[PDB]
């Protein structure tokens, strides 16, 4: 069983760097990609980016590509997301989760089976 | 590396993929379209072999006494016939399919390689290890356009030509 | 200076049947069909078979005086008649 | 960018009923979708992958079907735990656009 | 392998000498010719 | 003397080979690696067609009196069914395998041609009959390096360009 | 129109053909050499599956009394196994043959593409959709010779070279 | 079955436009090719050319390619031949005929079944 | 160009007698040939297409055989309505030359 | 079974042409390659060079490529070795043998079955 | 190019014993190998070709097997004529070098 835990500041003023850490218990950064999901209140789910293997694969959503940077940090068993120039439109509830469905030896892309509890991040002055 | 050299283990996203090297960043990638099309096919092929097998309630073991020796011989002969035809055809079927599936994977790899070569044309030099090296400086947009198939040749033809003149 | 690509050919006129073609002449082939027979009855699994000369199974097992000499065999793979 | 449309916006059903929920794709996706249900304030879980296969740990009341542009999910019998919002997702290309969601109410 | 017409070798999988066979024998067929090619197309230069 | 024109008869060393023409000498040659792969492959295929078959001690001939007509009819039916299935399976299988053998051999020829063409992309003029005529003059070590797979473009690039300019 | 984008309803004459575009007239045409060979050949495959099938006078209907049940079960086992082997073998054979037939067709299309490209190596550019825009000017005679396969390169080489110089 | 009726002047002086038509009843210009066959008296039949599909699909007799011209009109359901520079050697019985024989969904080339009743024209001063 | 020859030029036979008419082509036309009979003053009609298949609406007394350069058409039983000239045709190349023709007369 | 007979000079000075002639009885130079094998005294075998067909296929050792030239003439039915600039290391027992073994219609490369009885030669003063 | 090694260098055995000789190769030679035995002062003869098959005219007591970088030759009953030296040869590429040789002797 894989359990995802996420820690965050919970408040960040606009145009201030945003750092998020998600640590995994009971699993390793081997043969399983790791993705990031966010949702604003009262809206749908969005996909930010994905880090697979051990930093081997880095895929970012094209729209947010410029401001998003994703580090693997396998040694500490925690994958992190770094955000800059965050505005009031970027308030959401940040989810870290694992892509594990595998058929015929290959993993199914971005179809997430195990999810974290969720961390709330709001942007305000 | 290269596909003639071997197979990468870093890429887990899909069976076939790209490795882009650039100044701003380098990483692995996967061509989802090709990998996805292949999975549905082999899923059908594996499913077809398993599903077509149909069965009805059947009793195989039959008992006969000494006075029915010819019958028990007939039953043994016919059961041996069914199991022999079943094992022979099946063993040949798995062997032929295994060759085809492996060949289909490579044929797909060869078809993919050419698509990149055609899009790039002469702008790059083929190292012959399965790797294309760009004469012109190419940013992340033109690698993903090579992935997209939307790479435009006359945009970077002048820089590539000047780099051919330098080299 | 020329480099040529070619394949081997010889004088063999073996004919093979190919789906989508017929009577293709090829350099070598193997035969999976054995239409030849020794023409002589032979031991099966290394056991000499029982020989019945002008006799039947009934005359052999009932003890026909003309079929008496064929009973002395102890083991047999099959029976000729 | 592929377009995801989910209909109806909302529906009310009782215990033991049968409901069919539909997500629609503007671009034809062969047999590759994901269906998640999300409790209010909780993380979404995975129900159906490949639009025809059932995830382990999920009850057998959930069924997925369809091909091409139109796909359906059919509930054999509604249970209290299944009343939460459902989401349909496509998985063929980036950006992987996610569904708008449909809420089910108790009637 | 043994048939009433004569003995048949058991190396090859198929035979057409006689349908009635005794012992470990190749499967009887009605095909007149059963050859598999192991080479290329033979064409004169 | 090309593969589209016909097949050579002088060389018997391998199924696949090169013909070299030089001032120093002229003769045939053979690709041991390509032929060895193919000979092994064909051997494995033939062995699998003959070996996967395993016969058991069975008795085909049966005897029935006038009273047991249904048993005789059943024995005739099962024997006819077995021989019909075996004939159909064997004939379709051998036809398909012959077509695979010819296709695999043609594919080997085309693979060898594309390999030598990728090695001699522009150093040698292509006749189109299966002959690569070198623009640049080079001795036997050059051609065996082409056989070796270690041919290099920049060593004879300038002489080849001058020979293009002459013609 | 490109073969990748869509098929051509117009060429009722043959499966393979070259759409012809010229100033004096625009229309369609058919390549008969390849189409005739394929039609005669596909006939052999269909004939092989239906001709090899041999049938004999058989009576599968058997009537058994209540005290002969053991024999009756044997007949049910025999004919059930026969029809099951016939179904699975036939369904797999039809499926495998259909895939090869479609592929054989794709291989013929690729072979004709490579043949016309080897005929027209650099006198015309490749748009990638399956058409060749001429740099030079070719009337009905030379373009028919391209269809004939007797097209000659050096006659139109200078015009193509000067058109390269213009662009 | 389709009936083919052809209309011709029957007389022509040398060296002008020679035009003949052929009308089809019970059929259309859909997936069935059409051809003209001519037969000089005391000599064999001759294939001068053909028209197929709604339009185009033009390939003619290479010996007589320059002078001939073929065209169709779908509204009038007719197909006609245009011939110029007529000589006394062109005196023949003109047949308009259709090949409808198809195997495996493709029409058999130049093997014709349904023929017209005949159009004879004489070239004289 | 495909050269066409038919032998004999003229043949006469009585009714009810079998007869073989031979057409021959210099080049290899594979199995694609055709057969037309022509009543005097009437348009010809098709007998055999592909050298081995019988056209619908045509009696079964006509049979064609052969391959390669040589080809034969054989009549099982000759009747009065078969008294006509016969043509042989190549369908693999342009011009698709027809045959010279062979005459048939009451004998 | 082919019979192989080889004739040698039996003695050779340093640095001149060394030539031996090997004759075969009961066989011809058809569809079988022919090669030369030499062994030094008390050392293992090695392959000098091979001829196949009738002058069509010539294979030489890379170390001895400039030194050995193989010549054949079917009319006299011998194959001979020509060696120039002979050294003291060339003292060996020359064997001529036939590449008689074949699988699936190919002659296996350099697998020898029937050899000659041997012709001794020494390089000395 | 493809270096050849043999092990054991020298072995002694009596009549009727079982002896395994393992020639080893630097790089994979697939299944291609030739085994030769050389009487002192006589012509060597072929024993095993392709590492698994017997050449005709050789007694069936000899057996060879193996694949990859390692191969073995197994003799069941070793008589007086089999006491000569043995050799291992590769046949995949030039130069076609031979094994150093393994000598057999009584006790
Ligand atoms: C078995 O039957 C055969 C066939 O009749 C016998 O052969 C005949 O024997 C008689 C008596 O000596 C001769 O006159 C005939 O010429 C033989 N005919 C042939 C075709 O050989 C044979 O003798 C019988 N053997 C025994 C042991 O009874
Ligand atoms: C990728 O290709 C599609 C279709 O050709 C196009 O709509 C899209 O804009 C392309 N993406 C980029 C970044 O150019
Ligand atoms: C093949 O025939 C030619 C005809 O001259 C002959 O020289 C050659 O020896 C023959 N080869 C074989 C292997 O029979
Ligand atoms: C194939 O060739 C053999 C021998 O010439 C001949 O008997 C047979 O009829 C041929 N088969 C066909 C289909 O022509
Ligand atoms: C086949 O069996 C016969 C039996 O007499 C024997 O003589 C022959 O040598 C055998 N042939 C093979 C191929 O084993
Ligand atoms: C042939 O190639 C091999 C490996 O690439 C190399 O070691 C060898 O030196 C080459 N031979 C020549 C003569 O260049
Ligand atoms: C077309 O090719 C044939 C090949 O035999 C040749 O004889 C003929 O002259 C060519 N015709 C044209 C139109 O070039
Ligand atoms: C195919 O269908 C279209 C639309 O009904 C029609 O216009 C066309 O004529 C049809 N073509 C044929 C060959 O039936």
């Amino acid at each position: 069983q894989v359990q995802l835990q996420e820690s965050g500041p919970g408040l960040v003023k606009p145009s201030e760097i945003l750092s998020l850490t998600c640590a995994v218990s009971g699993g390793s950064f081997s043969s399983y990609c790791w993705g990031w999901i966010r949702q604003p209140p009262g809206k749908g789910l969005e996909w930010i980016g994905s880090i697979c293997g051990s930093g081997g694969s880095n895929y970012l959503n094209p729209s947010l590509k410029s401001r998003v940077t994703l580090s693997v940090d396998t040694s500490k068993n925690q994958f992190s997301l770094i955000l800059n120039s965050v505005t009031a439109a970027d308030t959401a509830v940040y989810y870290c989760a694992r892509e594990g469905i595998t058929i015929f030896g290959v993993v199914i892309p971005r179809v997430l089976d195990s999810w974290g509890q969720g961390a709330v991040v709001t942007v305000s002055s | 590396a290269g596909f003639i050299e071997g197979g990468w283990t870093g890429m887990v996203d899909g069976w076939y993929g790209y490795h882009h090297q650039n100044e701003q960043g380098s990483g692995y990638a996967a061509d989802q379209k090709s990998t996805q099309n292949a999975i549905n096919c082999i899923t059908n092929k594996v499913n077809s072999v398993i599903e077509k097998m149909n069965t009805q309630f059947t009793a195989v073991g039959k008992e006969f006494n000494k006075l029915e020796r010819r019958m028990e011989n007939l039953n043994k002969k016919v059961d041996d016939g069914f199991i022999d035809i079943w094992t022979y055809n099946a063993e040949l079927l798995v062997l032929l399919e295994n060759e085809r599936t492996l060949d289909f994977h490579d044929s797909n790899v060869k078809n993919l390689y050419e698509k990149v070569k055609s899009q790039l044309k002469n702008n790059a030099k083929e190292i012959g290890n399965g790797c294309f090296e760009f004469y012109h400086k190419c940013n992340d947009e033109c690698m993903e356009s090579v992935k997209n198939g939307t790479y435009d040749y006359p945009k970077y033809s002048e820089e590539s030509k000047l780099n051919r003149e330098k080299i | 200076d020329t480099i040529c690509i070619g394949y081997h050919a010889n004088n063999s006129t073996d004919t093979v049947d190919t789906v989508c073609e017929k009577n293709v002449t090829v350099t070598h082939s193997v035969n999976l069909l054995e239409d030849s027979h020794n023409g002589k009855l032979c031991l099966l699994k290394g056991i000499a078979p029982l020989q019945l000369g002008n006799c039947s199974v009934a005359g052999w097992i009932l003890g026909n005086p003309e079929c008496e000499l064929l009973i002395s065999r102890e083991s047999w793979s099959y029976i000729v008649e | 960018d592929i377009q995801m449309t989910q209909s109806p916006s909302s529906l009310s059903a009782s215990v033991g009923d049968t409901v069919t929920i539909t997500c629609r794709a503007s671009q034809s996706i062969s047999s590759w979708l994901a269906w998640y249900q999300q409790k209010p304030g909780k993380a979404p879980n995975l129900l159906i992958y490949r639009a025809s296969t059932l995830q382990s740990g999920v009850p057998s009341r959930f069924s997925g079907s369809g091909s091409g542009t139109d796909f359906t999910l059919t509930i054999s019998s509604l249970q209290s735990e299944d009343f939460a919002t459902y989401f349909c997702q496509q998985s063929t290309s980036s950006p992987f656009t996610f569904g708008p969601g449909t809420k089910l109410d108790i009637k | 392998c043994q048939t009433p017409q004569g003995a048949i070798n058991s190396s090859l999988p198929f035979q057409n000498v006689h349908p009635v066979t005794i012992g470990e024998c190749p499967k009887y067929v009605r095909s007149a010719k059963l050859r598999m090619v192991t080479g290329l197309r033979n064409i004169p230069s």
